[PDB]
Protein backbone atom coordinates (compact mmCIF):
# COMPACT_ATOMS: atom_id res chain seq x y z
CA UNK A 1 0.00 0.00 0.00
CA UNK A 2 2.93 1.97 0.36
CA UNK A 3 3.74 4.58 -2.45
CA UNK A 4 7.27 6.81 -2.59
CA UNK A 5 6.97 9.62 -4.82
CA UNK A 6 10.26 10.45 -6.63
CA UNK A 7 12.09 12.65 -9.04
CA UNK A 8 14.99 11.71 -11.27
CA UNK A 9 18.11 13.35 -10.04
CA UNK A 10 16.86 14.43 -6.86
CA UNK A 11 19.25 13.14 -3.78
CA UNK A 12 16.68 13.07 -1.09
CA UNK A 13 14.39 10.56 -3.74
CA UNK A 14 18.21 8.58 -3.99
CA UNK A 15 18.44 8.94 -0.44
CA UNK A 16 15.19 7.73 1.14
CA UNK A 17 14.86 4.91 -2.21
CA UNK A 18 18.43 3.84 -0.61
CA UNK A 19 17.02 3.41 3.20
CA UNK A 20 13.79 2.19 2.13
CA UNK A 21 16.05 -1.04 0.06
CA UNK A 22 17.79 -1.83 3.27
CA UNK A 23 14.94 -1.80 5.52
CA UNK A 24 13.53 -4.81 3.38
CA UNK A 25 10.19 -2.81 2.52
CA UNK A 26 8.49 -2.71 -0.57
CA UNK A 27 7.23 0.29 -1.46
CA UNK A 28 5.89 1.52 -5.33
CA UNK A 29 8.72 3.72 -6.91
CA UNK A 30 7.06 6.42 -8.60
CA UNK A 31 9.28 8.50 -10.69
CA UNK A 32 7.18 11.65 -11.20
CA UNK A 33 8.93 13.36 -13.51
CA UNK A 34 8.53 10.95 -16.27
CA UNK A 35 5.28 11.03 -18.86
CA UNK A 36 3.44 7.73 -17.73
CA UNK A 37 3.27 8.35 -14.27
CA UNK A 38 2.18 11.70 -14.67
CA UNK A 39 -1.60 10.69 -12.90
CA UNK A 40 0.76 9.86 -9.94
CA UNK A 41 1.37 13.62 -10.33
CA UNK A 42 -1.85 15.00 -10.60
CA UNK A 43 -2.49 12.80 -7.39
CA UNK A 44 0.74 13.95 -5.46
CA UNK A 45 -0.39 17.75 -5.57
CA UNK A 46 -3.51 16.42 -4.26
CA UNK A 47 -2.01 15.08 -0.91
CA UNK A 48 0.63 17.53 -0.77
CA UNK A 49 0.60 21.34 -0.26
CA UNK A 50 3.51 21.83 -2.82
CA UNK A 51 3.79 18.76 -4.84
CA UNK A 52 6.75 17.40 -2.24
CA UNK A 53 9.28 15.24 -3.75
CA UNK A 54 10.36 12.80 -2.63
CA UNK A 55 6.39 11.65 -0.25
CA UNK A 56 6.03 8.78 1.21
CA UNK A 57 2.39 8.17 1.27
CA UNK A 58 0.00 5.18 2.15
CA UNK A 59 -3.65 5.04 2.98
CA UNK A 60 -3.45 6.56 5.95
CA UNK A 61 -0.70 9.26 5.47
CA UNK A 62 1.34 11.50 3.07
CA UNK A 63 4.98 12.73 4.25
CA UNK A 64 7.71 14.60 2.60
CA UNK A 65 10.53 16.35 4.27
CA UNK A 66 13.69 14.07 4.73
CA UNK A 67 13.67 13.94 8.44
CA UNK A 68 10.23 13.19 9.14
CA UNK A 69 10.19 10.69 6.22
CA UNK A 70 13.17 8.91 7.94
CA UNK A 71 11.89 9.12 11.07
CA UNK A 72 8.42 7.80 9.29
CA UNK A 73 10.77 4.72 7.47
CA UNK A 74 11.84 3.49 10.95
CA UNK A 75 8.34 3.50 12.69
CA UNK A 76 7.20 1.14 9.85
CA UNK A 77 10.10 -1.38 9.61
CA UNK A 78 12.13 -1.56 12.81
CA UNK A 79 14.71 -3.96 11.17
CA UNK A 80 17.86 -2.49 10.86
CA UNK A 81 17.32 -0.14 13.33
CA UNK A 82 18.05 2.79 11.67
CA UNK A 83 19.31 5.23 14.46
CA UNK A 84 22.17 4.51 17.60
CA UNK A 85 21.10 2.69 20.39
CA UNK A 86 21.23 5.69 23.11
CA UNK A 87 19.23 8.56 23.47
CA UNK A 88 22.31 11.55 23.37
CA UNK A 89 23.86 9.25 20.46
CA UNK A 90 20.41 9.13 18.80
CA UNK A 91 19.90 12.84 19.70
CA UNK A 92 23.59 13.81 17.99
CA UNK A 93 22.43 11.85 14.72
CA UNK A 94 19.60 14.47 14.52
CA UNK A 95 21.45 17.82 15.19
CA UNK A 96 24.33 16.34 12.49
CA UNK A 97 21.54 15.35 10.10
CA UNK A 98 19.72 19.01 10.31
CA UNK A 99 23.55 20.36 9.31
CA UNK A 100 24.40 17.88 6.48
CA UNK A 101 20.66 18.73 4.98
CA UNK A 102 20.98 22.47 5.87
CA UNK A 103 24.61 22.79 4.31
CA UNK A 104 25.06 20.33 1.69
CA UNK A 105 21.29 18.41 0.93
CA UNK A 106 19.29 21.77 -0.34
CA UNK A 107 22.08 23.32 -1.77
CA UNK A 108 22.71 20.50 -3.95
CA UNK A 109 19.10 21.15 -4.88
CA UNK A 110 19.67 24.49 -5.11
CA UNK A 111 22.37 23.73 -7.98
CA UNK A 112 20.06 22.20 -10.04
CA UNK A 113 17.97 25.47 -10.86
CA UNK A 114 18.05 26.22 -14.60
CA UNK A 115 18.14 30.30 -13.79
CA UNK A 116 21.27 30.55 -11.77
CA UNK A 117 23.70 32.58 -12.05
CA UNK A 118 27.34 31.71 -12.91
CA UNK A 119 28.80 33.43 -9.57
CA UNK A 120 25.90 32.38 -7.69
CA UNK A 121 26.49 28.74 -8.33
CA UNK A 122 30.55 28.64 -8.24
CA UNK A 123 29.97 30.05 -4.40
CA UNK A 124 27.47 27.39 -3.55
CA UNK A 125 30.21 25.11 -4.66
CA UNK A 126 32.79 26.67 -2.76
CA UNK A 127 30.75 27.08 0.14
CA UNK A 128 30.45 23.04 0.35
CA UNK A 129 34.13 22.34 -0.49
CA UNK A 130 35.11 24.52 2.12
CA UNK A 131 33.43 22.24 4.53
CA UNK A 132 32.67 18.80 3.18
CA UNK A 133 35.98 16.75 4.96
CA UNK A 134 35.57 19.02 8.13
CA UNK A 135 31.62 17.44 8.00
CA UNK A 136 33.00 13.43 6.92
CA UNK A 137 35.15 13.29 9.89
CA UNK A 138 32.98 14.50 12.17
CA UNK A 139 30.58 11.72 10.68
CA UNK A 140 33.09 9.01 11.09
CA UNK A 141 33.96 10.05 14.79
CA UNK A 142 30.07 9.97 15.63
CA UNK A 143 30.29 6.89 13.73
CA UNK A 144 33.35 5.54 16.02
CA UNK A 145 31.59 6.68 18.80
CA UNK A 146 28.32 4.29 18.49
CA UNK A 147 30.37 1.52 17.22
CA UNK A 148 32.22 1.31 20.90
CA UNK A 149 28.90 2.00 22.60
CA UNK A 150 27.71 -1.06 21.01
CA UNK A 151 29.91 -3.54 19.17
CA UNK A 152 26.97 -6.15 19.33
CA UNK A 153 24.55 -3.61 17.59
CA UNK A 154 24.71 -3.61 13.69
CA UNK A 155 22.34 -0.09 12.92
CA UNK A 156 22.78 1.10 9.42
CA UNK A 157 24.37 4.90 10.04
CA UNK A 158 22.32 6.93 8.52
CA UNK A 159 24.96 9.86 8.17
CA UNK A 160 26.95 7.62 6.60
CA UNK A 161 24.65 6.52 3.91
CA UNK A 162 23.50 10.33 3.35
CA UNK A 163 27.45 11.75 2.78
CA UNK A 164 27.56 8.66 0.56
CA UNK A 165 25.14 10.39 -1.44
CA UNK A 166 26.82 14.00 -1.06
CA UNK A 167 30.03 12.55 -2.50
CA UNK A 168 28.00 10.84 -5.22
CA UNK A 169 26.60 14.19 -6.32
CA UNK A 170 29.51 16.17 -6.03
CA UNK A 171 30.95 13.67 -8.46
CA UNK A 172 27.67 14.72 -11.06
CA UNK A 173 27.99 18.15 -10.54
CA UNK A 174 31.90 18.00 -11.90
CA UNK A 175 32.53 19.29 -7.77
CA UNK A 176 35.86 18.36 -6.58
CA UNK A 177 36.13 16.68 -2.76
CA UNK A 178 39.40 19.03 -1.84
CA UNK A 179 41.56 16.41 0.11
CA UNK A 180 45.10 14.96 -0.56
CA UNK A 181 44.19 12.11 2.39
CA UNK A 182 44.76 8.84 0.36
CA UNK A 183 43.12 7.19 3.39
CA UNK A 184 39.92 9.22 3.29
CA UNK A 185 39.73 8.87 -0.29
CA UNK A 186 40.16 5.27 0.29
CA UNK A 187 37.07 5.43 2.48
CA UNK A 188 35.42 7.51 0.35
CA UNK A 189 35.70 5.28 -2.70
CA UNK A 190 34.32 2.23 -0.61
CA UNK A 191 31.41 4.03 0.57
CA UNK A 192 30.47 4.63 -3.38
CA UNK A 193 31.79 0.82 -3.84
CA UNK A 194 28.43 -0.73 -1.29
CA UNK A 195 26.48 -2.72 -3.08
CA UNK A 196 23.21 -1.42 -1.60
CA UNK A 197 24.18 2.02 -3.19
CA UNK A 198 25.00 0.54 -5.91
CA UNK A 199 21.77 -0.93 -6.56
CA UNK A 200 20.28 2.33 -5.78
CA UNK A 201 21.80 3.98 -8.57
CA UNK A 202 21.28 1.74 -11.16
CA UNK B 1 18.60 17.93 41.21
CA UNK B 2 19.97 15.07 39.09
CA UNK B 3 18.92 16.83 35.82
CA UNK B 4 18.78 21.11 34.96
CA UNK B 5 16.69 22.74 32.61
CA UNK B 6 18.22 26.16 32.38
CA UNK B 7 15.24 28.27 30.77
CA UNK B 8 14.71 32.11 29.40
CA UNK B 9 11.21 33.86 30.40
CA UNK B 10 8.71 34.29 27.96
CA UNK B 11 10.55 31.71 25.51
CA UNK B 12 8.58 29.28 23.94
CA UNK B 13 11.06 26.25 23.35
CA UNK B 14 11.64 27.01 27.51
CA UNK B 15 7.77 26.57 27.96
CA UNK B 16 7.20 23.59 26.29
CA UNK B 17 10.41 22.24 27.79
CA UNK B 18 9.26 22.63 31.06
CA UNK B 19 5.77 21.49 30.13
CA UNK B 20 6.97 18.22 28.87
CA UNK B 21 9.37 17.90 31.93
CA UNK B 22 6.80 18.08 34.38
CA UNK B 23 4.72 15.23 32.28
CA UNK B 24 7.53 13.24 32.61
CA UNK B 25 7.49 13.71 36.77
CA UNK B 26 11.61 13.97 36.20
CA UNK B 27 13.38 15.02 39.20
CA UNK B 28 14.59 17.90 37.07
CA UNK B 29 14.91 21.70 38.51
CA UNK B 30 14.53 24.42 36.75
CA UNK B 31 16.68 27.29 36.97
CA UNK B 32 15.82 30.72 35.02
CA UNK B 33 18.95 32.14 33.36
CA UNK B 34 19.79 35.77 34.11
CA UNK B 35 19.76 35.44 37.11
CA UNK B 36 23.26 33.69 36.60
CA UNK B 37 26.48 35.46 35.79
CA UNK B 38 27.90 35.54 31.81
CA UNK B 39 30.64 33.79 33.78
CA UNK B 40 28.02 30.82 34.16
CA UNK B 41 25.90 31.56 31.38
CA UNK B 42 28.47 31.52 28.75
CA UNK B 43 29.78 27.93 30.36
CA UNK B 44 26.33 26.48 30.33
CA UNK B 45 25.41 26.96 26.99
CA UNK B 46 28.72 28.13 24.84
CA UNK B 47 26.69 30.23 22.37
CA UNK B 48 24.06 31.41 24.73
CA UNK B 49 20.93 29.58 23.11
CA UNK B 50 18.24 28.63 25.26
CA UNK B 51 16.62 26.43 26.75
CA UNK B 52 19.57 24.13 27.81
CA UNK B 53 19.11 20.36 29.24
CA UNK B 54 22.58 18.87 30.93
CA UNK B 55 22.82 16.35 33.24
CA UNK B 56 26.76 14.82 33.65
CA UNK B 57 28.74 16.28 30.77
CA UNK B 58 25.84 16.31 28.55
CA UNK B 59 24.25 19.37 27.46
CA UNK B 60 21.68 19.77 24.71
CA UNK B 61 20.08 23.00 23.35
CA UNK B 62 19.42 22.35 19.42
CA UNK B 63 16.10 23.32 19.19
CA UNK B 64 14.10 20.72 16.96
CA UNK B 65 15.80 17.40 19.01
CA UNK B 66 15.16 19.01 22.33
CA UNK B 67 11.77 17.60 23.25
CA UNK B 68 12.52 14.26 21.13
CA UNK B 69 15.49 13.99 23.13
CA UNK B 70 13.57 14.75 26.09
CA UNK B 71 10.47 12.02 25.42
CA UNK B 72 13.38 9.02 24.67
CA UNK B 73 15.49 10.03 27.71
CA UNK B 74 12.37 9.92 30.10
CA UNK B 75 10.03 7.16 28.47
CA UNK B 76 7.95 7.22 30.39
CA UNK B 77 4.94 8.37 30.14
CA UNK B 78 5.69 8.30 25.99
CA UNK B 79 4.66 11.43 24.64
CA UNK B 80 3.74 10.29 21.36
CA UNK B 81 1.31 7.95 19.91
CA UNK B 82 1.21 4.13 20.37
CA UNK B 83 0.36 3.67 16.91
CA UNK B 84 2.42 3.82 13.98
CA UNK B 85 0.37 6.09 12.04
CA UNK B 86 -0.95 8.39 14.40
CA UNK B 87 2.85 8.74 15.52
CA UNK B 88 4.19 9.79 11.43
CA UNK B 89 1.24 12.00 11.45
CA UNK B 90 2.28 13.81 15.01
CA UNK B 91 6.30 13.69 13.59
CA UNK B 92 4.81 15.48 10.41
CA UNK B 93 2.75 18.15 12.56
CA UNK B 94 5.71 19.20 14.85
CA UNK B 95 7.82 20.02 11.81
CA UNK B 96 4.53 21.79 10.62
CA UNK B 97 4.54 23.66 13.60
CA UNK B 98 8.34 24.89 14.53
CA UNK B 99 8.33 25.38 10.09
CA UNK B 100 5.45 27.50 9.58
CA UNK B 101 3.44 28.42 13.06
CA UNK B 102 6.63 29.31 15.29
CA UNK B 103 7.58 31.64 12.81
CA UNK B 104 4.45 33.73 12.97
CA UNK B 105 5.15 33.81 16.82
CA UNK B 106 8.67 35.12 15.75
CA UNK B 107 7.87 37.98 13.72
CA UNK B 108 4.84 39.32 16.21
CA UNK B 109 8.10 39.71 18.25
CA UNK B 110 10.15 41.74 15.91
CA UNK B 111 7.52 43.98 15.08
CA UNK B 112 5.38 44.63 17.71
CA UNK B 113 6.52 48.22 18.03
CA UNK B 114 4.25 48.62 14.96
CA UNK B 115 1.16 48.78 15.42
CA UNK B 116 -0.10 48.76 12.03
CA UNK B 117 1.63 45.76 11.23
CA UNK B 118 0.50 44.09 14.02
CA UNK B 119 -2.87 44.73 13.52
CA UNK B 120 -2.66 42.64 9.89
CA UNK B 121 -0.77 40.35 11.64
CA UNK B 122 -3.20 39.07 14.36
CA UNK B 123 -5.53 38.95 11.02
CA UNK B 124 -3.96 36.43 9.02
CA UNK B 125 -3.48 34.21 12.21
CA UNK B 126 -6.95 34.06 12.89
CA UNK B 127 -7.88 33.42 9.27
CA UNK B 128 -5.15 30.74 9.59
CA UNK B 129 -6.74 29.44 12.92
CA UNK B 130 -10.07 29.24 11.72
CA UNK B 131 -9.12 27.72 8.56
CA UNK B 132 -8.79 24.40 10.46
CA UNK B 133 -11.10 24.34 12.87
CA UNK B 134 -12.54 21.26 11.59
CA UNK B 135 -9.34 19.35 12.76
CA UNK B 136 -9.73 20.01 16.19
CA UNK B 137 -12.91 18.35 16.45
CA UNK B 138 -13.29 14.73 18.00
CA UNK B 139 -10.56 14.72 19.73
CA UNK B 140 -9.77 15.46 23.20
CA UNK B 141 -5.84 16.72 21.91
CA UNK B 142 -4.56 17.39 19.24
CA UNK B 143 -5.31 14.64 16.64
CA UNK B 144 -4.67 12.00 18.95
CA UNK B 145 -6.30 10.00 22.27
CA UNK B 146 -3.69 11.16 24.62
CA UNK B 147 -1.28 14.11 25.20
CA UNK B 148 1.91 14.31 22.90
CA UNK B 149 4.63 16.43 22.55
CA UNK B 150 2.07 18.30 20.07
CA UNK B 151 0.36 19.76 22.51
CA UNK B 152 3.32 20.84 24.33
CA UNK B 153 4.26 22.88 21.43
CA UNK B 154 0.95 24.45 21.08
CA UNK B 155 0.47 25.26 24.52
CA UNK B 156 3.98 27.30 24.66
CA UNK B 157 2.72 28.71 21.59
CA UNK B 158 -0.45 29.83 22.85
CA UNK B 159 1.18 31.17 26.01
CA UNK B 160 3.78 33.49 24.24
CA UNK B 161 0.41 34.78 21.42
CA UNK B 162 -1.63 35.39 24.71
CA UNK B 163 1.48 37.68 26.16
CA UNK B 164 1.75 39.36 22.70
CA UNK B 165 -1.93 40.28 22.87
CA UNK B 166 -3.26 37.12 20.31
CA UNK B 167 -6.06 35.77 22.71
CA UNK B 168 -7.58 32.50 21.36
CA UNK B 169 -11.71 33.32 22.96
CA UNK B 170 -15.20 31.99 22.11
CA UNK B 171 -14.93 32.50 18.61
CA UNK B 172 -12.21 30.21 17.54
CA UNK B 173 -14.85 27.14 18.38
CA UNK B 174 -13.09 23.71 18.93
CA UNK B 175 -9.73 25.27 18.96
CA UNK B 176 -11.04 27.06 21.76
CA UNK B 177 -12.06 24.07 24.03
CA UNK B 178 -9.02 22.76 22.95
CA UNK B 179 -7.18 25.57 24.63
CA UNK B 180 -9.50 25.38 27.65
CA UNK B 181 -8.49 21.46 27.99
CA UNK B 182 -5.05 22.45 27.19
CA UNK B 183 -4.65 24.96 29.65
CA UNK B 184 -6.43 22.60 32.58
CA UNK B 185 -3.51 20.51 32.60
CA UNK B 186 -1.52 20.57 35.05
CA UNK B 187 1.90 20.55 33.38
CA UNK B 188 0.55 23.63 31.07
CA UNK B 189 -1.04 25.91 33.73
CA UNK B 190 2.36 25.12 36.14
CA UNK B 191 4.14 26.33 33.65
CA UNK B 192 1.37 29.20 32.74
CA UNK B 193 1.57 31.01 35.89
CA UNK B 194 3.63 34.04 35.99
O1 LIG C 1 14.60 20.00 3.69
C1 LIG C 1 13.79 19.09 3.48
O2 LIG C 1 13.75 18.15 4.27
C2 LIG C 1 12.85 19.14 2.27
C3 LIG C 1 12.96 17.86 1.45
C4 LIG C 1 12.72 18.30 0.04
C5 LIG C 1 13.33 19.67 -0.06
N1 LIG C 1 13.22 20.19 1.32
Amino acid sequence: AMLLYTKKDDIYSDIVRMILLIKGANAKIVDVSKEENSKHLEELNIITPNGNIPTLSTDDFAVYRLSVIIEAIEDLYPFPPMFPVFPKQRANARILLEYVNKTFLQNIIKLQSPDLDEKQANEIKMLMQRDIISTYKKIVSEREVNAESNPDAQNINVLTLIITFVFYYFIKLKISIPTKDKNIIKEIKELLSEPNFIKTIK
Amino acid sequence: AMVTLYTTKYCPYSLRARIALAEKKMSTDIVEAGDLEPAMIKKITPNGVFPVLMEKDYSINNRKALLIYIDERFPAPSLLPNVVNERIKIRLSLDKIDNEWYPVLDQIRKHRSDQKMLESMFKDLKESLLAMEKAFTGSEFFISSGFTLADCYIAALIICLEAEGFIIDDEYGAIYEYKKRLFARDSVKKANIK
